C-alpha cells in the first residue's frame, strides 16, 4: 500500500497472507470468506508471463495477522491448501478478465479477535454501494512505494472511479467484471495497492446494516500510486455465480 | 527477512 | 456467512476504527 497507514489490531480480521515455503516470502494478499475458504487474484497462483503456476503444496495460508516478517505466535494461524479453484474464463493472456481464484484450506481454521471471514455482496448490495466517489478500504503488507517494505499490515480509503475515466487512463481493455479506484491528480489525496497487495481486499462497510461487503480484489495496475492512474480490482459481485458454484459443488 | 515459522506446518 | 463482516474488535463491541467514517461519510 502506498500513502496508507497503520492497520489497527483486528480492524482487518479477514486479511490473509499468501506465503511461498521455499523461499519463505510474501507472495500475495487474499481474503477469507468462512472457516475454509480463502479468496485470491487468479494471477497470485497463476501468471505465465512471469512465470508463475504454483500448485497446493507450494503455497500456505497464514491468517489473524499483523506484522508482515514475524511469527506472530498465539495469534496467526497458518493453513495448508487442499485444492485451488482458478476461474475457468480467467484472462491471462489479455487483461486478467475475471482475476480471481478460491483455495480450499485443508482444516477449517479456528476464528478468533483477529481471525473473522468477510461478507461477499449480494446484487443489492453492490448495487447500491459500487458507484463512483463511494470509499472502500484496501489492505495489505505490500510496497510502500513504486521502488518500501512495511512492518505491519497497511491501510488506505480509496473512492471509486467513474467507468469512463478507468478506461481514458489506460491502453489496456476494461471489462465489467473489473472497477477501478483511487484519487484523480486534482483531487489532492492519493494512495494505491502495490506489488504484494495483489489477491487482497477491497472492502466497503454497508451503511444499511453496518457490516464488512468484499466489493474488490486488488488485480492490477501501471506503477504505483501514479498521477493519472488508478489501482483496477475484480468485480467480486459479478463473478460470485462462479464462486457459490465451487463452493456448493467441492465445497465442504 | 521473514522470522522462521514454526517447521510442523512445513 | 451469518457472523460475517462484524469485526470481534469494533463491531462486535461496538467501537469504531479510525477512519470508517470517512468511508460512511463518502455514501
Ligand atoms: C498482476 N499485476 C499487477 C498487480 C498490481 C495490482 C495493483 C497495483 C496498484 N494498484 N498499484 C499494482 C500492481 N500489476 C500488473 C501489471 C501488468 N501490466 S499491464 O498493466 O500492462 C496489464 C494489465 C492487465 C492485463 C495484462 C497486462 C500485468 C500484471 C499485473
Amino acid at each position: 500500500i502506498v500513502e496508507g497507514s497503520d492497520a489497527e489490531i483486528g480492524m482487518s480480521p479477514w486479511q490473509v497472507m499468501l506465503f511461498r515455503k521455499s523461499p519463505q516470502e510474501l507472495l500475495c494478499g487474499a481474503s477469507l470468506i468462512s472457516d475454509r475458504w480463502v479468496l485470491t487474484a487468479a494471477h497470485c497462483l497463476l501468471y505465465p508471463p512471469w512465470d508463475k503456476n504454483f500448485t497446493e503444496n507450494d503455497l500456505l495460508v497464514r491468517i489473524g495477522k499483523h506484522s508482515r516478517t514475524r511469527y506472530e505466535r498465539n495469534i496467526e494461524k497458518i493453513s495448508m491448501l487442499e485444492k485451488i479453484y482458478i476461474h475457468p474464463r480467467y484472462n491471462w493472456r489479455e487483461n486478467l478478465d475475471r482475476d480471481i481464484a478460491l483455495m480450499k484450506l485443508k482444516k477449517p481454521v479456528a476464528f478468533s479477535d483477529y481471525i473473522h471471514p468477510v461478507c461477499l455482496p449480494d446484487r443489492e448490495t453492490a448495487a447500491s454501494l459500487l458507484q463512483a466517489g463511494y470509499k472502500g478500504r484496501v489492505t495489505g503488507w505490500g510496497n510502500l512505494k513504486e521502488t518500501g517494505q512495511p512492518s505491519v499490515l497497511q491501510v488506505v480509503n480509496l473512492p471509486i472511479v467513474e467507468r469512463p475515466v478507468c478506461k481514458d487512463s489506460t491502453r489496456i481493455r476494461i471489462t465489467d467484471n473489473m472497477f477501478c479506484a483511487g484519487y484523480k491528480p486534482d483531487e489532492g489525496k492519493r494512495g494505491d495497492a502495490c506489488e504484494g497487495d495483489s489477491g487482497g481486499p477491497f472492502v466497503m462497510k454497508s451503511p444499511f446494516n453496518n457490516r464488512w461487503y468484499q466489493m474488490g480484489i486488488v488485480s492490477w495496475g501501471e506503477g504505483c500510486d501514479r498521477d493519472g492512474k488508478y489501482g483496477f480490482y475484480t468485480h467480486v459481485f459479478r463473478l460470485k455465480k462462479w464462486i457459490q458454484k465451487v463452493i456448493d459443488q467441492f465445497g465442504e | 527477512d521473514f522470522e522462521e515459522i514454526p517447521e510442523e506446518y512445513l | 456467512e451469518a457472523d460475517c463482516g462484524l469485526r470481534p474488535l469494533f463491531e462486535k463491541k461496538s467501537l469504531e476504527d479510525k477512519t470508517e467514517r470517512e468511508l460512511l461519510e463518502s455514501y
